């Protein structure tokens, strides 16, 4: 049931046709940016994992 | 990291001569500049106190 | 006078009960984030000391 599978895969992707897998083993993510910001009795912190 | 006038370490009246050749960089920020020409405008922001 | 005195600390800061002191020399201060904006006749430069 292509329909309902191809639903799961997330908004932002679309595959390509072809794929050359040539191991046993393969990793799958995403590279997102984190933009925190810290406060407490101290003081404020702000920072960024580009 | 800031500057008072009380480091000239001389009471009264005085004129100054600035060396801008022997300007030295310690520590740059993409800000920084070496030359600088006509009217300087210079405007901070303090935030994220610890 | 624990109010009066009390009342010169920066807003930000609240200090907890202990302090182990173990030298005759203590630095305090704050780790601020400046973001300075540099105007001049050549141009403009923008920067951040983080």
């Amino acid at each position: 049931m292509s329909s309902l599978l191809n639903s799961l895969l997330p908004e932002y992707f679309k595959p390509k046709t072809n794929l050359n897998i040539n191991s046993s083993r393969v990793q799958y993510g995403f590279n997102a940016r984190i933009d925190m910001q810290y406060e407490d009795d101290s003081g404020t912190r702000k920072g960024s994992r580009p | 990291g800031r500057f008072l006038y009380t480091d000239v370490k001389y009471e009264g009246q005085t004129a100054f001569l600035v060396d801008m050749d022997t300007v030295k960089a310690r520590d740059h920020c993409w800000v920084s500049i070496v030359d600088p020409n006509g009217t300087m405008n210079l405007s901070y922001k303090m935030t994220n106190f610890r």
